[PDB]
RNA sequence: AGCUUUGCGCAGUGGCAGUAUCGUAGCCAAUGAGGUCUAUCCGAGGCGCGAUUAUUGCUAAU
RNA sequence: AAGGUAAGUAUCGUUCCA
């Protein structure tokens, strides 16, 4: 039968394994199978991150800010759906 | 302008021999280097290097 | 002339400490 | 120097950067320091 | 003269006794002082009246 | 002549009677403003 | 003193000058029986084993390699010598002499000290460096 | 059928700290690590070394 | 007598010397 591996090595598993996801992730954005990723930005972060670009057309900068903020609830919503029994 | 790139090769490969299940046992190591050929060891090849050049060679076979 | 400081040994015979200053 | 006087600094920087108010000293006393009456002696003028 | 010849051959090469944490430690950040050092001194320095 | 540091520091001597004199009047001119019925003031001890 | 390398002759030191692009080559000419000698040749002992990175340091009796003693003026008892790139980096004290260290110190920060601002003052490519500390005195009082 | 507990995963939102995170084919360790209160009690990691912009990446200017 | 050389890049002249 299996044995139960203790919290430290559980955290160390996790670790290894998120770094590993990270590392590869980069490589990939290296050679460029996917765009470098955008920042992520919240409403908080409107104009830190796009504001100089914001004054121009705010209400634009705003629904662009709010699309990328339904895009990334979207993908958690429907991640769970799909991992829904 | 041609492709000329198998980069992208490289990368697959490494990212399917890290999804390897390779033996922490050095015996099993050597039993399975000696199974497919390989010596048991390069002149200053420790464990560890051991068992990823044993890693490395699998991701082909 | 010089900048060099002289000892006021000798030079306070007329001078006192709370004078100049009430 | 404000700034640099925080930043991470190797001790041969930290020494010729505390000087720098000796400078400013100078420059503020240079037509008394550099004189002729003082510091008796031949004069050079700068290069350019 | 009456030591073994490898006698010379067995002196132990002797160590450092301190840790990394005291040998090699991390540069010391040296941050400026707290500023209600300047406000306090102001502070004190202020009588009242009767 | 600069000025020395000797006749700007009032001796211990007269800084003592000094003391005890306005001391004196400090307690004379507290005791009465207990009479009355006030606190003190910069203007009564600025002379002190 | 002894510990650190040691250069016979002519060739050598000229070698050991050219045999480096990255660091500075610190040369004690003198003798190393020299009182005055052993005392900064035990200072650049304390030392070689820090400045490794931006430094390194060789030793040279005059007597062994009589080639330098005239064209650098080898004829106080110690003398120490900076080279960047194949380039003698003059240093400006507060003695009279810019092109040498003739006397021998006492503290191990200040020789480090010297050597890492010639350092910064070779990489940015000048000849003369400017040392931070004043030598026209000895701060004795 | 729901309710609900706990651990482990995947993501999401938000707060907080950058004098700290991380490694351990180095060593020792519940057959006891480590002990200042309280010790016929306490009782889990510790040490040494290495990486370091006191975790690490891109993008962005100069 | 000092502790007072900015370090350089150029053509030109000269001279010893190989």
């Amino acid at each position: 039968l299996g044995v139960y591996l203790t919290k430290k090595e559980q955290k160390k598993l996790r670790r290894q394994t998120r770094r590993e996801a990270q590392k590869e992730l980069q490589e990939k954005v290296r050679l460029g199978l996917m765009p470098p990723p955008e920042p992520k930005v919240r409403i908080s972060n409107l104009m830190r991150v796009l504001g100089t670009e914001a004054v121009q057309d705010p209400t634009k900068v705003e629904a662009h800010v709010r699309a990328q903020m339904a895009k990334r609830q979207k993908a958690h919503e429907e991640a769970n759906a799909a991992r829904k029994l | 302008s041609e492709r000329q790139a198998e980069v992208l090769a490289e990368f697959e490969r490494r990212k399917r021999a890290r999804q390897i299940n390779v033996s922490t046992d050095d015996s099993e190591v050597k039993a399975c280097l000696r199974a497919l050929g390989e010596p048991i060891t390069l002149f200053g090849e420790g464990p560890a290097e051991r068992r990823e050049r044993l890693r490395n060679i699998l991701s082909v076979v | 002339p010089t900048g060099e400081v002289l000892s006021l040994v000798g030079k306070l015979e007329g001078t006192r400490m709370g004078d100049k200053a009430q | 120097e404000e700034s640099m006087k925080w930043k991470k600094l190797t001790n041969a920087q930290r020494s010729g950067l505390n000087q720098i108010p000796n400078r400013r000293f100078t420059l503020w006393w240079s037509p008394t320091i550099n004189r002729a009456n003082v510091y008796v002696g031949f004069q050079v003028q700068l290069d350019l | 003269a009456e030591v073994t010849e490898e006698e010379w051959l067995s002196i132990p090469e002797v160590g450092d006794a301190r840790n990394k944490r005291q040998r090699n430690p991390r540069y010391e950040k040296l941050t400026p002082v707290p500023d209600s050092f300047f406000a306090k001194h102001l502070q004190t320095g202020e009588n009242h009246t009767s | 002549l600069i000025p020395n540091l000797y006749r700007y520091i009032q001796p211990w001597e007269s800084e003592f009677i000094d003391s005890q004199r306005v001391w004196a009047e400090y307690a004379l001119k507290r005791q009465e403003a207990i009479a009355q019925n006030r606190r003190l003031t910069l203007e009564d001890l600025e002379d002190s | 003193s002894y510990m650190l390398p040691h250069l016979h002759n002519g060739w050598q030191v000229d070698q050991a000058i050219l045999s480096e692009e990255d660091r500075v080559v610190v040369i004690r000419f003198g003798h190393d029986w020299d009182p005055t000698c052993m005392k900064m040749d035990e200072v650049l002992y304390s030392i070689a084993e820090k400045v490794k990175n931006f430094a390194v340091i060789y030793l040279v009796d005059i007597t062994e390699v009589p080639d330098f003693n005239k064209m650098y003026e080898l004829y106080d008892p110690c003398t120490v010598m900076f080279f960047f790139r194949n380039k003698h980096i003059m240093i400006d004290l507060g003695t009279g002499n810019n092109n040498k260290i003739n006397w021998a110190m006492e503290d191990k920060q200040e020789m480090v000290d010297i050597i890492e601002t010639v350092y910064r003052g070779a990489r940015k490519g000048r000849g003369l460096v400017v040392s931070p500390k004043d030598y026209s005195t000895k701060y004795r009082y």
